[PDB]
């Protein structure tokens, strides 16, 4: 029996979504978002790794 | 030869036509049979009274394969119930692609003409990939790959491993394996239910897809403080059984645990 | 319409909520507002920076009474101090019972979302 040893290196996929709303239902498709300091931000990081 | 010839778009030369009188003595040069009559001229002595002629003719022997050069055949003529009663000189030459060119001469007397069988119009060569030459063997076109693809040992075998996020897959260009001596391969994981399959992206490949999980195909996950590796074993053989030259591909690719994100949308504050 | 609509249960949509940045650029179709936020939406231009939105909207005019059919209204957008500075098109229709439906269309620009006043959950 002959044994060959090879391999690789892969990266998991992880993102963020700028959730327009609290409770994190809808992400953001834009590129420039303009708020006032008093407004809250609702974000997170998701994992399709 | 292959570039200097005349065509004959005639549907009446087929071996299905009822009967006729026309005889060929004005046929002079190299010809490319094209149309519903046929692309190749007959291989067996067709029964008498066919091909729009009382005494149809045929080529004895077989059509040459690809890459042979000039070949000489003696076309026979069937008449009076005795196959190959009259004889003529013909010169058959294959060509790059699915056609032939013939040195068509005048038979000794009238009432002699050539036929065309349906031949292998169904058989095509586009099914051969771009790296597969349009070769032929005994008149049947096959896909012989690059002769340059010649590797003797097995250590030099090419392994296309990309470690995708969801799963890892090991690919093998089937040209190198067919040059290695396996007309058909059998990629067996730790569980043989994980048999490989063919796929084409830039050339011919056969590949095994192993999910990047612990156990789904007997996959062994081994995670240390830094990374996490999936280690399994693959098995190759040209047949169902193995008697010598055991093949074991112990591939393992590892994913990270510390890793980063930044948002793709600019944000702008405004305050009084 | 009254049978073909999508339920919306959001407690943050109320005019009472502090502020956010929602813009309903994807809300397609007819919607039935439910929850503590309210079943009917805001009838007046709520003061700016509310309803989890920098610039929330309001339906100008009144809700249609029962047996009114398809009613076309234009949703006004209070922003920068000018109530109804931007406009949208809505189609509010009465429904059997104490609830309504709306034809909510995407705002021309983001930071534009709807509200729901407490309305008349008391009115039974
Ligand atoms: C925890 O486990 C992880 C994952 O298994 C491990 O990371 C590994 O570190 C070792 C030790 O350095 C690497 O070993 C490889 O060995 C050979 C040569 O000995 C080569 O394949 C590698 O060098 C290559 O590095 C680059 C890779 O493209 C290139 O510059 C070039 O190909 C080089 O030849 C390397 O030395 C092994 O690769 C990593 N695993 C990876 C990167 O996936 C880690 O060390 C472990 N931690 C412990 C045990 O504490
Ligand atoms: C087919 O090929 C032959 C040989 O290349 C061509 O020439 C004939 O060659 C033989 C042998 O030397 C001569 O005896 C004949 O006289 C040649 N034939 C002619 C017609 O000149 C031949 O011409 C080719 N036939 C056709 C029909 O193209
Ligand atoms: C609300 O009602 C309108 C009117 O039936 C729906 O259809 C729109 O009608 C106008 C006028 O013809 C068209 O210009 C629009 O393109 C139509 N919209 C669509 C999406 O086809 C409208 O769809 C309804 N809106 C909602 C949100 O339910
Ligand atoms: C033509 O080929 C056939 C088939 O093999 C053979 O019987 C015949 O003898 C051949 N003709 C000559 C003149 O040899
Ligand atoms: C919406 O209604 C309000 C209140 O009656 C009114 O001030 C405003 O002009 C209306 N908008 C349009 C576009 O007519």
């Amino acid at each position: 029996a002959l044994n060959i040893r090879v391999g690789g290196t892969g990266m998991f996929t992880v993102r963020m979504a700028l959730f327009q709303t609290p409770s994190y239902t809808q992400p953001y498709q834009g590129s420039s978002v303009t708020l006032s300091t008093e407004a809250f931000l609702y974000v997170g990081t998701m994992l399709d790794g | 030869p292959c570039q200097a010839h005349r065509t004959l778009d005639e549907y009446w030369r087929s071996t299905e036509y009822g009967e006729g009188y026309a005889c060929d003595t004005d046929l002079r040069g190299w010809y490319r049979f094209v149309g519903q009559g046929g692309a190749r001229m007959a291989e067996t002595c067709v029964p008498v009274l066919r091909c729009n002629t009382a005494a149809p003719m045929w080529l004895n022997g077989t059509h040459p394969s690809s890459d042979e050069g000039i070949v000489s055949r003696k076309a026979c003529a069937h008449w009076s119930g005795h196959c190959c009663l009259w004889d003529a000189s013909v010169q058959v030459k294959a060509c790059a692609g699915g056609y032939y060119v013939y040195n068509l001469t005048a038979p000794p007397e009238c009432h002699l003409a050539y036929c065309t069988d349906p031949s292998s119009v169904e058989g095509t060569c586009e099914e051969c990939s771009i790296d597969e030459d349009c070769k032929s063997n005994n008149g049947r076109w096959h896909c012989q790959c690059k002769q340059d693809f010649n590797i003797t040992d097995i250590s030099l075998l090419e392994h296309r491993l990309e470690c995708g996020a969801n799963d890892m897959k090991v690919s093998l260009g089937k040209c190198q394996l067919k040059s290695l001596g396996f007309d058909k391969v059998f990629m067996y994981l730790s569980d043989s239910r994980c048999s490989g399959f063919n796929d084409r992206d830039n050339r011919d490949w056969v590949s095994v897809v192993t999910p990047a999980r612990d156990g789904p195909c007997g996959t062994v996950l081994t995670r240390n403080e830094t990374h996490a590796t999936y280690s399994n074993t693959l098995y190759l053989a040209d047949e169902i059984i193995i008697r010598d030259l055991n093949i074991k591909i112990n591939f393992a690719c590892s994913y990270p645990l510390d890793m980063k994100v930044s948002l793709k949308t600019a944000l702008q504050p405004m305050v009084s």
